[PDB]
């Protein structure tokens, strides 16, 4: 749904504790401001993306104090109030199964929405989902009993609604056991989170690569700036310095171009995730292979670090 | 008498859905809504 | 419906007539094309290390063999400027196409058709939409049914009438708390629970939360009318 | 005749098969006819 936000001081990356390096950087004009702008145009897009994926309701719906959902035991995915975090149990796995510089002018400022706020939006999306059916996605949240919501779902997949009621104990049991297979699978392997652990590793390795380039000679006799300004004269050290300005500026331009290209793929991912939120959570999609595999009944959104995770519920 | 205020962001209007195992809220009137959407 | 629709077309017209900044999504395209062109012009002032940035002032101060050292400079930094711009523009071109593919998809599924996708054609149940030109953009006026006055009712998933379990064909069973009715899934318009509004399957032991009420048959008064007609003609035919 | 519906003759639909189709009017018209029939037999006695 997002990458990390980032800002770099182009001056503290290229230079640092050297005024004559800045007096050389200014000889290249506006590039540094354009770079900072460019990363700001990514960073703004990260909070926009997160807000379009999760903020699809203008009301928080609290889940009701009594859990009479006809036998569907949502307690694995509803928030637990008894804990310090207001995350669900399943999403408190997701928050751990993904795992995770200021000296060089790089700054990794926080998102707009906090994780405890995203947890509240995914709570309201789920709580509306089990108490209201889909109606809150179009108008007001209108209550209906969950076994009648599922009857409507069944009608949606073209299966006549007696088929729910004649089998309700079985259908809830199958469902409840299936929410168990999710829980245990997420407890078993990292290989499920790989789409997120990838985009976290890749944005980390991008910053770590931009930092190591500070040590590159680029054909100057040393990358340590104080060597160049101490050991050599003002007019030939200027020639050794323009090598470092030029190599480091190309390095930052490589990072900024790479981040824009990435942020274009994260956007596409966020616009998909926002579309799956609207059409799979706030509704029942008729589209084959869109809300998972089978015929679609409903889905439940969860938070994950920089991402959204859908439990798609389907009839097979 | 104006000044800048800084606050934790309200997620929305907080609400509780009046759920029971036998209760339903069939709507009885409607408003046709026209909403603008803008794309480049 | 028409008065509400006309009032809503009114509201959109008055909104965009009153406010300053709803088209921000289009102005930030025209702003970025202007601001990037201007930045590409600003770079014409950059020395990039050269004694001067004005190309002709180099040629009017240095000779053919030594001026080439300054000019290579200016060629380096201006070429870096253009590759910066053309990369930045190619990236935008990918965003604007992704926006235009969404706009074609909305034209196709919201103007040329009715969509069942939730909020793909604006936040409500989609009725239809009208496209409008805007500079470098499209604007969709989406027209939507939105539920308003809610009322609560008691309900049950099925009805028992003779040990057999009944279900709505279309819609749902409702009660005001005295009498039981069936009504359509999106708008309260109750009906008497007839065997033509409903279908039957299985028996009252299995359906959790089933409730008891009479299920009416429109053949019953017809047949009853035949009875009274017949019983009269048999009472009559005692006489001769 | 409440789960199905009727159109055209059986010569146009390639691969059609034969079976009886039940009509729920009929046994009610019949159970009326036997009752009405009794009304006629009893009414022969006066
Ligand atoms: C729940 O909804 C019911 C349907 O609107 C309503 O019952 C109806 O009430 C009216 C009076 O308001 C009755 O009117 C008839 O009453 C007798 C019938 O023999 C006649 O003397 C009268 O002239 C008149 O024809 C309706 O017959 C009655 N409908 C039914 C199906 O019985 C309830 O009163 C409503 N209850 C609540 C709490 O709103
Ligand atoms: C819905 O309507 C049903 C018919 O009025 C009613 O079913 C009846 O329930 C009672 C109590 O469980 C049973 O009572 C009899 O039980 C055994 C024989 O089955 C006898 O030993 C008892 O003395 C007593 O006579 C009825 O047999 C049963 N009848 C039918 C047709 O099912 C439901 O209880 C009603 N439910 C509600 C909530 O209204
Ligand atoms: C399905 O049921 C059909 C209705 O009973 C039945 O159609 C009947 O088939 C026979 C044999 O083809 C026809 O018999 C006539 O055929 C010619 C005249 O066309 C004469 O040589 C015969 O002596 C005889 O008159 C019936 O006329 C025909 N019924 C109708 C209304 O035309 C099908 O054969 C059944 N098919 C199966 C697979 O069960
Ligand atoms: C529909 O009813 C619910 C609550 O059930 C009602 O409870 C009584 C007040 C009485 O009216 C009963 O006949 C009903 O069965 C309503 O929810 C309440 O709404 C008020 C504000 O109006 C709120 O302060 C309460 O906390 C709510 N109570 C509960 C338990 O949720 C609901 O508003 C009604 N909806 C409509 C559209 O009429
Ligand atoms: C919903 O199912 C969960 C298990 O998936 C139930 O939680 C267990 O409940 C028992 C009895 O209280 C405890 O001994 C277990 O340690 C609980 N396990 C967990 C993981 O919490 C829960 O009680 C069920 N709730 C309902 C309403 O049926
Ligand atoms: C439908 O399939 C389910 C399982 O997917 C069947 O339920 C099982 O039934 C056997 C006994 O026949 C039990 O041993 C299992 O414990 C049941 N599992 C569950 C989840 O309830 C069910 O019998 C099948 N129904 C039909 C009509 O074929
Ligand atoms: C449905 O809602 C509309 C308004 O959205 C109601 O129309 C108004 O009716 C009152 C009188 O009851 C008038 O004072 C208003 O001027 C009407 N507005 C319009 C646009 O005509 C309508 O009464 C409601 N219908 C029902 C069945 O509740
Ligand atoms: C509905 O819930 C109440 C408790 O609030 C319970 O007594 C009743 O038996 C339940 N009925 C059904 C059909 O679930
Ligand atoms: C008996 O029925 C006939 C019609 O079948 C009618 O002409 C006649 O007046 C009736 N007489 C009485 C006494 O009902
Ligand atoms: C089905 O195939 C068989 C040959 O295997 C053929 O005899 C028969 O006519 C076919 N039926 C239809 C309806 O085409
Ligand atoms: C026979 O007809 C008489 C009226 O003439 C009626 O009272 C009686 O109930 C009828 N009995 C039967 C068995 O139909």
């Amino acid at each position: 749904v997002s990458m990390t936000k980032t800002s770099v001081d182009c001056t503290m990356y290229i230079c640092g504790d050297s005024t004559e390096c800045s007096n050389l950087l200014l000889q290249y004009g506006s590039f540094c401001t354009q770079l900072n702008r460019a990363l700001t145009g990514i960073a703004v897009e990260q909070d926009k993306n997160t807000q379009e994926v999760f903020a699809q309701v203008k009301q928080i719906y609290k889940t009701p104090p009594i859990k009479d959902f006809g036998g569907f035991n949502f307690s694995q995915i509803l928030p637990d109030p008894s804990k310090p975090s207001k995350r669900s149990f399943i999403e408190d796995l997701l928050f751990n199964k993904v795992t995770l510089q200021k000296f060089n002018g790089l700054t990794v400022l926080p998102p707009l929405l906090t994780d405890e706020m995203i947890a509240q939006y995914t709570s309201a999306l789920l709580a509306g989902t089990i108490t209201s059916g889909w109606t809150f996605g179009a108008g007001a949240a209108l209550q209906i009993p969950f076994a009648m919501q599922m009857a409507y779902r069944f009608n949606g997949i073209g299966v006549t609604q007696n088929v729910l009621y004649e089998n309700q104990k079985l259908i809830a049991n199958q469902f409840n056991s299936a929410i168990g297979k999710i829980q245990d699978s997420l407890s078993s392997t990292a290989s499920a989170l790989g789409k997120l652990q990838d985009v976290v590793n890749q944005n980390a390795q991008a910053l770590n690569t931009l930092v190591k380039q500070l040590s590159s000679n680029f054909g100057a006799i040393s990358s340590v700036l104080n060597d160049i300004l101490s050991r050599l004269d003002k007019v030939e050290a200027e020639v050794q310095i323009d090598r470092l300005i030029t190599g480091r500026l190309q390095s930052l331009q490589t990072y900024v171009t790479q981040q824009l290209i990435r942020a274009a793929e994260i956007r596409a991912s966020a616009n998909l995730a926002a579309t799956k939120m609207s059409e799979c959570v706030l509704g029942q999609s008729k589209r084959v292979d869109f809300c998972g595999k089978g015929y679609h009944l409903m889905s439940f959104p969860q938070s994950a670090p920089h991402g959204v995770v859908f439990l798609h519920v389907t009839y097979v | 008498s104006q000044s800048i205020i800084a606050y934790t962001m309200s997620l929305g209007a907080e609400n509780s859905v009046a759920y029971s195992n036998n209760s339903i809220a069939i709507p009885t009137n409607f408003t046709i809504s026209v909403t603008t959407e803008i794309l480049p | 419906i028409a008065n509400q629709f006309n009032s809503a077309i009114g509201k959109i017209q008055d909104s965009l007539s009153s406010t300053a900044s709803a088209l921000g999504k289009l102005q930030d395209v025209v702003n970025q094309n202007a601001q990037a062109l201007n930045t590409l012009v600003k770079q014409l002032s950059s020395n990039f290390g050269a004694i001067s940035s004005v190309l002709n002032d180099i040629l009017s101060r240095l000779d053919k063999v030594e001026a080439e050292v300054q000019i290579d400079r200016l060629i380096t930094g201006r070429l870096q400027s253009l590759q910066t711009y053309v990369t930045q523009q190619l990236i935008r071109a990918a965003e604007i196409r992704a926006s235009a593919n969404l706009a074609a998809t909305k034209m196709s599924e919201c103007v040329l058709g009715q969509s069942k996708r939730v909020d793909f054609c604006g936040k409500g149940y989609h009725l239809m939409s009208f496209p409008q030109s805007a500079p470098h953009g499209v604007v969709f006026l989406h027209v939507t049914y939105v539920p308003a006055q809610e009322k609560n009712f008691t309900t049950a998933p099925a009805i028992c009438h003779d040990g057999k379990a009944h279900f709505p064909r279309e819609g749902v069973f409702v009660s005001n708390g005295t009498d039981w009715f069936v009504t359509q899934r999106n708008f309260y318009e109750p009906q008497i629970i007839t065997t033509d509004n409903t279908f039957v399957s299985g028996n009252c032991d299995v359906v959790i939360g089933i409730v008891n009420n009479t299920v009416y048959d429109p053949l019953q008064p017809e047949l009853d009318s035949f009875k009274e007609e017949l019983d009269k003609y048999f009472k009559n035919h005692t006489s001769p």
